[PDB]
């Protein structure tokens, strides 16, 4: 069976992914005509204070949240749960290949590093490790009303149906303009409020979900 | 060609010599405090309402600016002092507001974040003192412009210092109509509930963005329908975001949470359009070869014992490389030209009184930067303005007016760091607050009065001593020393870096070594605006 | 053409009924209060200054900006009532200096000219302020500035309130030195003794002149010399005008007395080489048909009641004529155009609280404004901005945001007049003090504060026995009566004209008949100028 | 930064859902109809005319073209189908002339070939009509302009319809006159023979080139010489290349055939000292994440159902992604930024009728767009404008107003594309063919007319049945199905694509799935010139 992932391969799968932040902002510096300029080193320097990060990554099935303070140094120290681990690294080339030196409490390893759109992969001389990236709500989200003041044609679901999104649920035209209402949201009809025939208004709900 | 090579500034300081010894801790002192001072000013307004700010799935307003900005970005803050002790009772950490300059989608957008934590989020004097600093910083430097509204509302006990006059709330609303006329856009994102006149923040945005459930705007609140008509009405059914984005149309994006609405908030600002373009010569950057715990020991906390600036030059420039201008001639001012991060500098600094030779040179060093085009670093460390009758009758007076003239006619970047005294009107000569810099940051060994502590007292005891002798009666030690202490007392609380920096007079202490960053990234942000051509009024000669 | 004949405004109001009576007599009494105070406000410091000023031969400076003048001209004061019980016990008449607007060899000049018989002639936090309104005054309307130098200097133990911020004592140098680069003339008379912050006035200005035996200019004085040297020197020995004329060069005409000194600033004046051109239309002028004590009967003291806005502008234009635009959609705000004087006027006035109809019809007549370049004069009387659920639904908020954009765009010569309350928010759309009017004079009945008195205790009293009837306690007639008595109390103190005219949020109480003549002076200053082209920014449909 | 990911529109269809068969197959009839007329317009003049154009050693017009382009380069024609069937046994396929955009030497210039195998290169007044199209998006878009002129003259018959008015044949010489002083450079290649008015087409050109014993100038034909003269002259005695490059200079480059004329075209061309400059932004480019037959599917050929815009904007824009501006107030619009090929774009889209908010939206929008200098994409699926009396009675005609005026002052490059139905003033609300775009394309389901055959059908019978009803006489169904078949076959005759295209109402049907790469062309082009500054007139509120 998968087994957890240590603390430490949590502390390099974090630095992985704030060095390839690190890497998007170095190539977009590239194009840029304010070369050499601050803002460009990703090094989180606020004013008289230090910025943590909070970021959550999930193993498995659980979530993990890592509190990453940026350190004038460049050294991060990485808080996760309760212990904190001092993390340095960077990232190296050799041919076609990324690699993340890492760093953690002295001591020193390497691991491959490729992120695959949530995925992160560390592949080391001791095993393999997928990390997860969580997806916010708002990316992947991705009931109806009626579009003017027409009559209803078609009739098509009634209590006691299901529908999956993208489907019909009603035809209404509304002066010669045959719209077909269609679904954004799922489940289960609990009521039809307008029987076949009948007149809908403008921005009147036509089916419900309970 | 570029190649040759160039002698450069700096000397290796005596590091076991007990006035080294004595000036590093003192400075580290000092800079110690300031460090606790702005770790409690940076909790905001106390576990209570912190708690309470997070039961409503809210983000806290640094947590805000943390998942704006670009990852790894370095955040300026501006007037992070606001409010310190400036009200009898109210403990306003922050003036209520968090205002600051970041890199948001590629772009330095400025950014203004109402702090709901501290008193409701409402507006305190000094709160629309530091907001309006940072819009006329966002005009200057043509900086795209993020407002984060969850205010609460003028605070009517002090309704007067806060309504009517010019530089007073409203003129926010005059900021935010002048800038969309230029193309400087103005986003407001609703996260929090603007009220019967922050409610023209969001109304007067080029882009605007709310929150379900959490971001209610209108002119009028639930307990002014209820007195004036008698209708109860709640808060998100008179003016929440489904009433906004459905029907009314005052909101313009709708958000879900609030990392929704700063997700959506860095895609407004990528289809702005806006493509950066430098109108100055640019050279690869380099270090200082000097670290800058030096200038601790350097400079130190006495602001009698004087020191060079140039030794502060080679601790800030690239390279430690600095071309003297005009070397010999009138050696009080430091003159000459150097490079901060590859961005072109024209350095001028202080080494004590100011002579009428030393007026000249600097009215010379402006001219020469406003007709090549290049930024001007002014470096503050004034005692005064040399004393005396030949110097009157030299005509010391009509140098300084031609210094004055040539510093507020100047159109190019102007930046000043008071890294000593600023007092009297050197401070006017040496571009200080008044002649619209663009940014001005003190140390925290700074002062800054109309005169010393010292002067005060002493022409006040002595033209009390020459009344009395015309009078006739006994003006002792003890009468003297009675006369000296209170003078002394009020000229050292109120130029302190703490009583100038809890108003909006500077715009931040910063540390000493920090200083060369934070030098790049203000003139980084000053360089985001074409530059205009420079025309002087009359010199007096 | 131009021949045909036009209705025109106006009804004869009934002179008999006791509610003209008892207006007419409590709007005499607000004149006549008025009168006697300004009136204890012209002697100045008192008659032991006074003697003390001529006892030297210098003439009293309300004498010298009447012997500056042309013969007959009017004078425009601007602040009169500057200082008025602004300090404890230190009374400050006029705030120390007198400003305002006249006719110098044909020219309309700004005049600036420091009252040394109040505190030596002392500048106070307020004389700053009243100092950088006029010099902002004379850069919008393009006016050359005269200064009648006999100062004092900084008021020591307020240092901080006049010293170090933006607006403080130094911008008056950067105002010089601006103004200066655009060809407006800067000329300074020294007839007193400017002191080492003061001594900039003259130096900084375009052409100087300069008293014998009265005029001292020196950047450090006799105690300071005394005290940093030890060497003791008096004033004309130190920095006297024949020292300036002759060896250092600081003036640049020299003067026998005080009206030498005038006769040569008259003469400086002419060979400026200045002639004005109008980019307006003229008309030739005409009278009211309706005289202004029926002003004083018709518009009275309480604010309660209401009035008719338009038998205002049949009393202030000329010929009575006044073309209504829009007249029957959202009749709360009166927009038209008239004539004053010759000059083109576009007149907004209100009529009851701000719908969305009236704010749409504001917006249309700014733009017709600035598309045809013609000035506007605002008249505020505002309740505020209705109240109601069904209204914020309908979007009141865009519709006020519309108006303060092409409000505070608009780039015509606008003047705001307020002859009644003026509240809140829609002080904002109605060009408010913060939206850079050319003149902003009040009515001695008006009222301005963030809301009115009854408004802050009636919603403060409802919010509390709402908050009181989730605790429980009783909340009596009693509690409510002490509840409402200190707010009321405030506000009434606070909102008044003389509280609001002893800063420098307005530029004076002025007389309500005397107001057409005002206006017309205004407008005159304000036509010195060439009329930018307007440009608006988004607006929120 | 621009590095973190953002959700995308786009919903794969129901594929085997019978509407999609039924709206897949109805659009590929369409589609393949379209391609098999083009493919007989692309003939020309037939094989009789063919063989004697190659007879005479001359290249055909469209292997001209072939010849003339960089290599690989991808040809834009413009109005293929200009007078198809309209004149009444006078078959001129393209109009006589072929028109495009392509790119010659690494520069988009504008291509007008002159058919001579289509009645003997005659000019027909749809020819004069495409000729100043093509010359007025050269204008617009600051595209050099290449002729090749093997003309025959104006069209006798037709000399009224060609000769005197302004947008008839002497405006072509107007065109060259113009843009000659606009630094648009001008060639002129002499293949054919042009004769007598044609000849101010070489002779008006900056840089001329003429070919030996086939191209022939002159202002005067040998029937003119021997009519009026009695001299017997032939062609190339009297306007040969010969005589024209050695003795009267008209010509500047001599060649030997065809393919050393277009060589030395682009020797030409290559030697202008043109450099493309872009003012817009650009990332890079991207895919659709859907393809384009099911647009096919989507759209269909029926106008009755409605279909989503949002399912278009998926297809055509890069990463299907799409940031919507105000997405709930006023859904009958869809207003949004996106990116075609790295440039920024602003989509505009119908769904329905337009309501007043959607009138407001599109207003912001378009205000939004001329701000940030971005260029804007206009779909058009109109049905109409919401008929009501309650409608009337908001103002539903000063908000279409505002989106005229807006629409209509923009500067940005406009780019109109009907994907659907096209009635009434909505057409002139979401920029048609007066309101001048850049290109307007149609797709070949659309439909263009004054107002739907059924609306004229229904109104016609309603009001019909009104004036009867007063008079008294029996109007049965049989007298309304002959009121009603030629109203309904009139509309659908004159409303399709043809008879749009046959004239020059717009810029050509084009497929539905070249649609992306067409829009990608045009915006290419209209980017060769600078972005002026909007200014909008007066915004009735
Ligand atoms: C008509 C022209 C204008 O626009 S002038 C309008 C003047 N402004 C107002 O009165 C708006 C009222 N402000 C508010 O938001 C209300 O107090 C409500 C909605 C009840 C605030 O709810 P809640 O989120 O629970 O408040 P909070 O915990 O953030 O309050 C913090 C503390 O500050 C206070 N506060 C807040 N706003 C004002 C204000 N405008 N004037 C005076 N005090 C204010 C609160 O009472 C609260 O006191 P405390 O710190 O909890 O002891
Ligand atoms: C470099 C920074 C700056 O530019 S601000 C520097 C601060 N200014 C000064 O201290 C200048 C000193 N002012 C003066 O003119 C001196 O007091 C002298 C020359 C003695 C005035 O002489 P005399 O003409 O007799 O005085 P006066 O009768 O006009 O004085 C009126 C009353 O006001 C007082 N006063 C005047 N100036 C100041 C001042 N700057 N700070 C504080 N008090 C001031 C005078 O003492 C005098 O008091 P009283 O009303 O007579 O009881
Ligand atoms: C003073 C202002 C002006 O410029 S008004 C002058 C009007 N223009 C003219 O009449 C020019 C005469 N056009 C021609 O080129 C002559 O017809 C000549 C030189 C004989 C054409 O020779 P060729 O090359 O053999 O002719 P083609 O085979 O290309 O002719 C094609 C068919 O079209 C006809 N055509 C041509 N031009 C005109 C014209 N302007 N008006 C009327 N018909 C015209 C030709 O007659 C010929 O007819 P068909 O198709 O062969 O049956
Ligand atoms: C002693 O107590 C200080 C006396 C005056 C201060 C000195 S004199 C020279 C400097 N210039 C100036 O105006 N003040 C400084
Ligand atoms: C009574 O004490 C006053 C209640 C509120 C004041 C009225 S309600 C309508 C006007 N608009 C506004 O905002 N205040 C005024
Ligand atoms: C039926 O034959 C059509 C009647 C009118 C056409 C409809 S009504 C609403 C749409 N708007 C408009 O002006 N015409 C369309």
């Amino acid at each position: 069976s998968r087994k957890a992932a240590a603390k430490e391969s949590l502390c390099q799968a974090a630095l992985g992914l704030i060095l390839k932040e690190k890497a998007m902002t170095d190539t977009f510096t590239l194009q840029a005509h304010d070369q050499f300029s601050p803002f460009s080193s990703s090094s989180g320097r606020r004013l008289n204070i230090s910025y943590t990060r909070n970021m959550t990554l999930k193993d498995g099935k659980n979530n993990v949240a890592i509190a990453v303070t940026y350190n004038h140094d460049g050294s991060y120290s990485m808080q996760i749960e309760d212990k904190t681990f001092q993390v340095l690294g960077n990232l190296y080339s050799e041919g076609d290949c990324t690699y993340l030196k890492c760093s953690v409490n002295g001591v020193a390893s390497k691991a491959k590093l490729i992120i695959l759109e949530n995925t992160i992969y560390l592949f080391s001389k001791e095993g393999s490790i997928e990390i997860d990236i969580p997806v916010p709500k708002y990316l992947s989200s991705v009931g109806p009303l009626a579009p003017m003041t027409g009559t209803i044609e078609k009739v098509f679901v009634k209590a006691g149906d299901k529908v999956k999104a993208g489907d019909s649920l009603m035809v209404m035209i509304a002066m010669k303009m045959e719209h077909t209402i269609k679904s954004p949201k799922d489940g289960t009809v609990k009521k039809v409020f307008y029987r076949e025939g009948a007149q809908a208004n403008r921005h009147t709900p036509l089916v419900e979900f309970e | 060609y570029h190649g040759d090579s160039v002698a450069s500034l700096g000397t290796q300081p005596d590091l076991g010599s007990a006035l080294y010894q004595e000036n590093y801790k003192q400075m580290k002192a000092l800079v110690n405090q300031l460090h606790e001072r702005v770790e409690h000013i940076k909790l905001g307004g106390g576990e209570k309402a912190r708690a309470l700010h997070i039961s409503r799935g809210k983000l806290l307003p640094r947590e805000r600016i943390d998942n704006l900005i670009d990852p790894g970005s370095p955040f300026l803050e501006l007037s992070q002092f606001a409010g310190y002790q400036l009200y009898d009772n109210e403990e306003v950490p922050g003036g209520g507001i968090i205002t600051g300059i970041g890199r948001v989608s590629g772009v330095e957008c400025m950014i203004i974040a109402n702090d709901a934590t501290v008193k409701g989020g409402a507006y305190y004097p000094v709160t629309v003192k530091k907001q309006l600093r940072a819009q006329e910083i966002a005009m200057q430097n043509r900086l795209p412009c993020i407002y984060l509204v969850d205010s609460g509302g003028a605070y009517l006990p002090r309704q007067a210092d806060v309504f009517p006059d010019r530089d007073h709330f409203g003129r926010t609303f005059y900021n935010q109509a002048i800038m969309s006329s230029k193309n400087i856009a103005q986003i407001a994102v609703v996260m929090g509930s603007c009220t019967a006149g922050g409610a023209y923040v969001p109304a007067m945005a080029d882009e605007n963005i709310i929150v379900r459930k959490q971001g209610t705007i209108f002119l009028a609140g639930p307990p002014l329908v209820k007195a004036a008509t008698g209708e109860e009405v709640s808060a998100e059914d008179l003016g929440g975001a489904d009433l906004h984005c459905r029907k009314s149309g005052v909101s313009d994006h709708w958000a879900l949470d609030d990392h929704h609405a700063l997700h959506l908030t860095r895609k407004v600002v990528r289809n702005l359009n806006y493509q950066k373009k430098l109108d100055v010569t640019i050279e690869p950057s380099e270090e200082p070869l000097f670290p800058a715990d030096e200038l601790y020991g350097i400079v130190g906390a006495n602001l009698k014992r004087s020191f060079d600036v140039r030794e502060v030059i080679a601790r800030i420039v690239d390279g430690s490389r600095f071309t003297e201008f005009k070397a010999f001639y009138g050696d009080t001012l430091v003159t000459g030209f150097a490079r901060i991060f590859g961005y072109p500098v024209g350095i001028v600094g202080n080494n004590g009184v100011l002579f009428s030779e030393s007026a000249k040179k600097g009215t010379h060093f402006v001219q020469l930067c406003c007709q090549r085009n290049i930024p001007l670093l002014f470096l503050q460390n004034i005692t005064g303005f040399m004393v005396g009758r030949e110097y009157e009758a030299e005509g010391i007076a009509k140098d300084g007016a031609k210094m004055v003239a040539a510093v507020a006619c100047a159109q190019v970047p102007k930046i000043t760091l008071i890294i000593g005294g600023s007092y009297g009107a050197g401070n006017y000569g040496m571009c200080g607050r008044a002649y619209s810099p663009r940014f001005l940051y003190i140390w925290p060994n700074a002062r800054i009065s109309v005169m010393g502590g010292e002067q005060a007292a002493n022409v006040l005891a002595t033209i009390t001593k020459d009344q009395r002798a015309r009078e006739g009666k006994q003006f002792s030690s003890a009468d003297e020393a009675a006369l000296k202490e209170p003078i002394i007392k009020k000229f050292e609380e109120e130029g302190n870096p703490y009583y100038s920096s809890a108003r909006v007079w500077d715009d931040g202490i910063i540390d000493p070594a920090d200083t060369r960053l934070v030098l790049g990234l203000s003139f980084s942000a000053a360089l985001n605006a074409p530059i205009e051509k420079t025309d002087f009024g009359i010199f007096r000669m």
